[PDB]
RNA sequence: AGGACCGAACCGACUAAUGUUGAAAAAUUAGCGGAUGACUUGUGGCUGGGGGUGAAAGGCCAAUCAAACCGGGAGAUAGCU
RNA sequence: GUUUAUUAAAAACACAGCACUGUGCAAACACGAAAGUGGACGUAUACGGUGUGACGCCUGCCCGGUGCCGGAAGGUUAAUU
RNA sequence: CUUUAAUGUUUGAUGUUCUAACGUUGACCCGUAAUCCGGGUUGCGGACAGUGUCUGGUGGGUAGUUUGACUGGGGCGGUCU
C-alpha cells in the first residue's frame, strides 16, 4: 500500500514520501493516527498545496509521539518531577505529567497517559512505568525516576 | 460422622450415611434463595443434550457469594447450613453492617469465628484476599482464574488448591487434579480447605437413592442393538470392537481437549 | 446473514467432485470478517462485516464512498 | 426406621378355563405380583420421522413401526402373474 | 424394581458397589449451516463415556498383532513455488 | 568479465519484545428500574487464537451401491476360452 507520511515515522521516511507500507500497518495504526494518508492520485494533488500548512505549523506544533508507542520509549521525557508516592511501587497514581516539565513545552510536545485503575493492584509485589501503557502487568518495568524520585 | 445403617432391609444393608450435627436443622435464608427448576437435561430444542438426568428432589438454588468483594468488612458466621445444590455445605455470615451472605464452608469454620475480605486479612481460614498477598507454598480454596470473575476452582467437598510458586504478574497452582497452571496474581482465593471432606465416604446403598439425586439409569452400550450404539448387538455377548462412545468416538484413552488459547497457561497436565 | 455489506458476496452452491467424478452439493461461504473502520469524515468507528475483496476495495475507493454506495442502496450500518 | 412384611382401594398381568363371524380388533371368571415408593394419578407443557423417546424388547411415537401418517414426483419400475 | 400395549416377565435390562478413561471451565460431550442452549447458575470428593455388577476370597502371566498414548535421527509425502 | 567483503535494501527462517488489527462466556458507565444486544472506559490475552478458500491424512459417524452363471433343488465342491 502507498501511502504519503503526513508526519516522521520511525523506520519509513519523513515528512512525505511515497512509501510502500505493509496493508495492516497502514489500515490500522498510521492513518487512525495522524501520521500517513493514502495516496489515490487527488490525495497527492491535493497534499502539494496542504504542504504549506503541514511541513510549517503542524511541524513545528507536533512531529514526535505520532502514537505514542515507541516515542515515549525513544524520546525519554517527563524525566524531572516532584511526586515520589509510597515506597517506590507506582500503581493507579497519574501523577503529574504536564506540569514541572520544560522540555514538553517548546514546539512538539510528546505525552503519556495513565495507568492500570485500582481493583486487583496495591502498592507492593511490581510497579508501573510513567507513559503510555496498554499492557500493565507484562509491560516493561523501567524506573521513570517518579516511582522513588 | 460417618454411620453404618443395620441391615434391617436390603437397601439399608449397605448405606452409609455421612451425619452432622452441627448442621442447621431448620428453614434456609429467605432473601438468598431463588427458584431454580430441572431441566430432564434437555436443552432449549427440547432433545435430551445430556443422558441420566432427570427427576429427584425438588431444590431451592442459594445464592452463594464466590466473589467476596465486600472487603474491610469483617464477618461473623451465624451458622452453617446443607445446600442441596453442591457437595459442600455453606455458612451463612453477617456483616458488621448487617448485611447477610452464604459462602464456602472451610473444614474448620464453626459458629461465632470471625472472617474478612480483602489485601489486609490475616491468614487464617475463610479470609480472602489475593494470591499475590497470600505467602507461598499454602493451601487455598474457592479461586479466580482471573480477577474479579469469582472464584471457580477448589470448590466441591474437600477440595484445595497448592500456591507452589510465584513469578512475575502470575502465580502457580497445583490443581486436585494434579495439574499445574498459571494464574493472575490479582486473583481472589479463599483460605483453608473447603469441607464436608467425609462427602466421599457416603455409599448410597439403593437405586433409589441415585434416583433422588436427579440420576436416571445407565444402559450399557452392549445391551442395545446395532442401529442403536455402535457395541450394538450379536448374538448372546459379544464386543468385537474397541470401546467407543455412542457417537462412536473412541473412549479409553484418547485426548480431546483441543484448546489453543488457554495452553499457555498450563504448566504441566495432570499425570 | 453471510453477506458482505461492500460487495454483496452470499454462499454459493457447487459441487464437490471426487476422483470418481462423484458430485456432491456443497457451499462455497465468502472470506467474511467484521471490521471497524475509523471514519475520518465523522470522527466515528463504524462496524461493517466486510469480505477481504471487500476490505481491499475500501482501501482501493476509500470508506467514504463504499459508506456513501451502502447507505444509497439503504444497509443500515 | 425401612425402595421392610400380610392385605383392600389403586397400579399391574404369572396360570387355567371360556371366548376366537367374541359381550370385547386383547376381554370375562377363578386364582396371581406391588401396594410410602425407582409408587400411582389428574391438568397443562416439551422432544417429530434417518428424527424423537427408550431401567434396551428394535420397544413405543393416535388399533399402523428394522424407519409413522397425509399429499406430491407418479400412470416410478415390474425381462413376472 | 424394568421389559417385547396385543403369543416371551425371564437367567434379559436396571441397580447400589468397583475399575478404566476423558474433562482446568468459554470443560469434555451433546442439540444446533449459526447465534445460542444443556452439562451447570455445577468446578476434579465435579461432570461425561465405557465395562463389570451387593457382599467374602480374589482378580495370575503376555504389549508379539489391532487400538490408544508419548517421543523421536532419519525415509517417503499435498496444496503452494 | 573470473572472485569476493557490506549495507539502505526485497522477500526465507528462529527467537524475544510490542500494540493498533482481532478475542474476552473479566470489571465499571450509559441506552435502561434489562444476566440479551450495542456503545464506552479499563484490565487480560494478541498477530496467537479463530473464520474463508485450497490442501495431505483419518473418517461404517452417514450415504449410494456391488457381491456371476452352470448346476438331476440350492449350497459346499467342480467348471467357464
Ligand atoms: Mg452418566
Ligand atoms: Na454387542
Amino acid at each position: 500500500m502507498q501511502v504519503i507520511l503526513l508526519d516522521k515515522v520511525a523506520n519509513l521516511g519523513s515528512l512525505g514520501d511515497q512509501v510502500n507500507v505493509k496493508a495492516g500497518y497502514a489500515r490500522n495504526f498510521l492513518v487512525p493516527q495522524g501520521k500517513a494518508v493514502p495516496a489515490t492520485k487527488k490525495n497527492i494533488e491535493f497534499f502539494e498545496a496542504r504542504r504549506a500548512e503541514l511541513e510549517a505549523k503542524l511541524a513545528e506544533v507536533l512531529a514526535a509521539a505520532n502514537a505514542r508507542a515507541e516515542k515515549i520509549n525513544a524520546l525519554e521525557t517527563v524525566t524531572i518531577a516532584s511526586k515520589a508516592g509510597d515506597e517506590g511501587k507506582l500503581f493507579g497514581s497519574i501523577g503529574t505529567r504536564d506540569i514541572a516539565d520544560a522540555v514538553t513545552a517548546a514546539g512538539v510536545e510528546v505525552a503519556k497517559s495513565e495507568v492500570r485503575l485500582p481493583n486487583g493492584v496495591l502498592r507492593t509485589t511490581g510497579e508501573h512505568e510513567v507513559s503510555f501503557q496498554v499492557h500493565s502487568e507484562v509491560f516493561a518495568k523501567v524506573i521513570v525516576n517518579v516511582v522513588a524520585e | 460422622a460417618v454411620v453404618k445403617c443395620k441391615p434391617t432391609s436390603p437397601g439399608r444393608r449397605h448405606v452409609v450415611k455421612v451425619v452432622n450435627p452441627e448442621l442447621h436443622k431448620g428453614k434456609p435464608f429467605a432473601p438468598l434463595l431463588e427458584k431454580n427448576s430441572k431441566s430432564g437435561g434437555r436443552n432449549n430444542n427440547g432433545r435430551i443434550t445430556t443422558r441420566h438426568i432427570g427427576g429427584g428432589h425438588k431444590q431451592a438454588y442459594r445464592i452463594v457469594d464466590f466473589k467476596r468483594n465486600k472487603d474491610g468488612i469483617p464477618a461473623v458466621v451465624e451458622r452453617l447450613e446443607y445446600d442441596p445444590n453442591r457437595s459442600a455445605n455453606i455458612a451463612l455470615v453477617l456483616y458488621k453492617d448487617g448485611e447477610r451472605r452464604y459462602i464456602l464452608a472451610p473444614k474448620g469454620l464453626k459458629a461465632g469465628d470471625q472472617i474478612q475480605s480483602g489485601v489486609d486479612a490475616a491468614i487464617k481460614p475463610g479470609n480472602t484476599l489475593p494470591m499475590r498477598n497470600i505467602p507461598v507454598g499454602s493451601t487455598v480454596h474457592n479461586v479466580e482464574m482471573k480477577p474479579g470473575k469469582g472464584g471457580q476452582l477448589a470448590r466441591s467437598a474437600g477440595t484445595y488448591v497448592q500456591i507452589v510458586a510465584r513469578d512475575g504478574a502470575y502465580v502457580t497452582l497445583r490443581l486436585r487434579s494434579g495439574e499445574m497452571r498459571k494464574v493472575e496474581a490479582d486473583c481472589r482465593a479463599t483460605l483453608g480447605e473447603v469441607g464436608n471432606a467425609e462427602h466421599m465416604l457416603r455409599v448410597l446403598g439403593k437405586a433409589g437413592a441415585a434416583r433422588w439425586r436427579g440420576v436416571r439409569p445407565t444402559v450399557r452400550g452392549t445391551a442395545m442393538n446395532p442401529v442403536d450404539h455402535p457395541h450394538g448387538g450379536g448374538e448372546g455377548r459379544n464386543f468385537g470392537k474397541h470401546p467407543v462412545t455412542p457417537w462412536g468416538v473412541q473412549t479409553k484413552g484418547k485426548k480431546t481437549r483441543s484448546n489453543k488459547r488457554t495452553d499457555k497457561f498450563i504448566v504441566r497436565r495432570r499425570s | 446473514s453471510r453477506v458482505c455489506q461492500v460487495t454483496g458476496k452470499r454462499p454459493v452452491t457447487g459441487n464437490n467432485r471426487s476422483h470418481a467424478l462423484n458430485a456432491t452439493k456443497r457451499r462455497f461461504l465468502p472470506n467474511l470478517h467484521s471490521h471497524r473502520f475509523w471514519v475520518e469524515s465523522e470522527k466515528r468507528f463504524v462496524t461493517l462485516r466486510v469480505s477481504a475483496k471487500g476490505m481491499r476495495v475500501i482501501d482501493k475507493k476509500g470508506i467514504d464512498t463504499v459508506l456513501a454506495e451502502l447507505r444509497a442502496r439503504g444497509e443500515k450500518y
